[PDB]
């Protein structure tokens, strides 16, 4: 194992004598994970990677259905506990009962709102986070009953009405605004067919200006470059075919400079600690910006992985980020929930596939049990729920008034 | 008016004020999903939110009421949408309420719809007076939560109150210079007061990210620094650029050094050089040892940049 090798101690922290509470942090995270890592060693046992797949299975299964007063703070953000959940069985292959998926087509129905779009949970108002994990639920199943749970023409006037003059759009009615809005809006709009031609207007020269001094993008123009955002933003402009909006070139030194050389996991934001979570996020910028590059006919671009240690990251995530009890999480000493469990996975099966064309060099750490399904590198669902739902949709008329 | 805290709180359903209204209870539908088994406390409250809500009873009890039920589940945009409304109606003290903020930011510093709803406020009273001081706070406890500098742009920006932030900003670094929120909001600064196209500036700029360079050569966010306000106008229109970098070879190494190194020499090639055969060379050179030996976790990208450095 690349981690678990003599000289990876040498990616120890350097810090120059000169320590900030940041390297103390650092060097923190970096203490735990060695443990993790040297975990074999001591106890001298052959190391054996392997994904707690029916562990997590019996979580996620559990959580589907109802969840402790431990998770009040999400009561308005219930749709994304379907996603995730929803979209975790996918990535571990497992069955969504025919009944289940009906019961969430069923609530999601209670979630959406008379003015279009999604609340957190039945009777909140419309958001575009609940939203766009909505749509995706509702895609990851996959059904004529799902997909005609989405009212597209009501969804239209929604978008149009969160629609900013300057190209960006807000999370809600009298809410924030931030790069989030525009992925969200891009993903549905386009998953359901629902853009019109001015829809978008401008919006990729707003996200464009979010891209800051250090290659990354920004929550909104003049704002540190960020993981999560820039997912966001990327994505949002491989939808709207405008990734070339961007410095693709400073982006991806920028990403790629975000993978932590002694732990494996990516980072939000350079000169933080690891988090499971990135590893989406930000190595899910890679494949989008492999498309991005080979569509602007690069030659320099590899025929088997991604820019970026497939292999450090499965480890991390595998060694790291598991929770005994089923369930992902951020790093070490970090308790369990359905968003690491979401992404973390997103990011093994990330790691684990690699394609551009006709090529498929997969990845797999450990037990070969670990492979995961495959997840769209932009929408974050299985690439043929994409497919399937876009094309459902495309037989329909873009909601024109 | 009574604590959700108070060993002395209590059941709404319980409360005599409070009993000319049914409580609506949350609708999940006759098979739940992912649904949350709250705490009698919790769905007591939101009950009766649900039913004040539904009558859009715009009441000094209803007002009162989303206190808990924001304090309960901070993050419900719902209620906080509400509570907007009845501040506007109920026409109440918004410096008052500025206070209330200001303490639910204080615990929940890292919440989306509290600092929201403070720009909110602000805006509505055009009053900028006490952000700059409370944020400084809060990044006190925390000098890198996204949202308050978030928050700080905008007060500094929408108010043009630029006149003392780059010394904030000195002063955050000299706390931790490896803080790149800092680095960050420094550009931030500069870029919408003088720019970087003032020599002295510039010069001045440099320099001293020279010096946190070689002061602390492992410090990623200098480096990058230093690249940003740089690589907008070209390295290669920058000799001695090269040269000074190549004296901390041995006495500030790191990979940055070296990344630095491959960049320039990228530029110089951009623009075309003598000896760039060469140059190439070297830096082809620099691409492997990065990718073989000095940075391996991003062999890919360093193996991308030799190729790509091959066909341009
Ligand atoms: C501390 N930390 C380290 N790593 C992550 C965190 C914080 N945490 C995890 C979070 C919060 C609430 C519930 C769950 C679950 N399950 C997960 C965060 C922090 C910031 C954001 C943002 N933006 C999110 C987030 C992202 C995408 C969808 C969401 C939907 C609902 C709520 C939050 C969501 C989560
Ligand atoms: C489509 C989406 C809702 C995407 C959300 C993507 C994100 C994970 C965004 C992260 C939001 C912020 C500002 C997080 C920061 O607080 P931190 O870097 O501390 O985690
Ligand atoms: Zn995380």
């Amino acid at each position: 194992l690349y981690s678990l090798r003599p000289e990876h101690a040498r990616e120890r922290l350097q810090d120059d004598s000169v320590e900030t509470v940041t390297s103390i942090e650092q060097a923190k995270v970096e203490e735990k994970i060695q443990e993790v890592f040297s975990s074999y060693k001591f106890n001298h046992l052959v190391p054996r990677l392997v994904l707690q797949r029916e562990k997590h299975f019996h979580y996620l299964k559990r959580g589907l259905r109802q969840l402790t007063d431990a998770y009040e703070c999400l009561d308005a953000s219930r749709p994304w506990l379907c996603y995730w959940i929803l979209h975790s069985l996918e990535l571990l292959d497992e069955p969504i009962p025919q009944i289940v998926a009906t019961d969430v087509c069923q609530f999601l129905e209670l979630c959406q709102s008379p003015d279009g779009g999604f609340g957190g949970g039945p009777g909140q108002y419309p958001h575009l986070a609940p939203t766009y994990a909505a749509v995706n639920a509702l895609c990851i199943i996959g059904t004529e009953e799902a997909y005609n749970v989405i009212n597209r023409e009501k969804l239209l006037q929604y978008l149009y009405s969160l629609k900013q003059p300057d190209g960006s759009f807000l999370m809600h009615v009298g809410g924030e605004v931030d790069v989030r809005s525009a992925y969200c809006a891009a993903s549905v709009a386009s998953l359901t067919n629902i853009i019109t031609p001015d829809l978008f207007e401008g919006t990729a020269e707003w996200i464009a200006r979010c891209q800051n001094w250090e290659g990354g993008i920004g929550g909104v123009p003049g704002m540190e470059a960020h993981g999560g955002y820039t997912f966001c933003g990327l994505a949002a402009l491989v939808i709207l075919k405008k990734e070339r909006s961007l410095n693709l070139k400073s982006l991806l030194q920028w990403v790629t400079s975000r993978q932590m050389r002694f732990e494996g996991g990516f980072q939000g934001r350079c000169n933080k600690l690891v988090d499971g979570c990135y590893s989406f996020w930000q190595a899910g910028l890679l494949p989008l910006l492999h498309r991005a590059l080979h569509a602007q006919g690069d030659p320099a671009l590899s025929m088997s992985h991604w820019m970026f240690h497939q292999q450090a990251l499965q480890e991390y995530i595998l060694m790291c980020c598991q929770c005994p009890a089923g369930g992902l999480l951020d790093k070490p000493g970090k308790s369990r929930d359905f968003y690491h469990t979401c992404y973390c996975l997103s990011g093994l099966s990330i790691a684990q596939h690699f394609g551009s064309g006709a090529m498929l060099h997969d990845v797999v750490m450990g037990v070969p049990e670990n492979v995961l399904q495959p997840t769209h590198p932009v929408y974050n669902i299985g690439p043929d729920k994409v497919i399937q739902a876009t094309t459902h949709f495309l037989q329909k008329p873009v909601p024109g008034f | 008016f009574l604590s959700l805290d108070s060993p002395t709180y209590v059941l709404y359903r319980d409360r005599a004020e409070w009993a000319d209204i049914d409580p609506v209870p949350q609708n999940d539908g006759p098979s739940p999903v992912v649904q949350i088994i709250y705490s009698e406390k919790f769905r007591d409250v939101y009950d009766y939110f649900r039913a004040v809500l539904q009558r859009d009873e715009r009441s000094e009890r209803a007002f009162k009421l989303t206190r808990d039920a924001i304090e309960l589940n901070a993050a419900n945009y719902t209620v906080w949408h509400f509570r907007r409304v009845l501040l506007r109606s109920l026409q109440k003290d918004l410096q008052e309420e500025m206070n209330y903020i200001t303490a639910i930011i204080e615990e929940q510093p890292k919440n989306y719809q509290v600092w929201h709803h403070r720009r909110v406020l602000v805006e509505w009273l055009k009053d900028p007076s006490q952000e700059l001081e409370f944020i400084a706070d809060i990044l006190n406890q925390d000098a890198k939560n996204y949202h308050a500098w978030q928050h700080r742009q905008w007060v500094i920006q929408e108010f043009r109150l630029w006149d003392n932030e780059l010394q904030y900003v000195d002063q955050l670094l000299k706390e931790d210079v490896r803080n790149n929120s800092v680095w960050n909001q420094r550009h931030f600064v500069i870029s919408n007061t003088t720019g970087y196209s003032d020599r002295a500036v510039l010069e001045r700029e440099v320099q001293y990210t020279l010096e946190m360079i070689k002061l602390v050569p492992h410090n990623e966010s200098a480096w990058n620094y230093l690249k940003g306000i740089l690589q907008d106008r070209g390295l290669s229109r920058y000799p001695n650029l090269l040269n000074q970098l190549l004296d901390l070879q041995p006495s500030h190494s790191s990979p940055y050094l070296i990344a630095f190194l491959v960049d320039i020499y990228e530029d110089m090639l951009e623009n075309q050089c003598d000896n760039k055969e060469d140059i190439l060379n070297k830096a082809l050179e620099l691409c492997e040892i990065l990718a073989k030996e000095k940075d391996t976790i991003r062999k890919e990208y360093w193996r991308y940049i030799g190729r790509s450095l091959q066909s341009k």
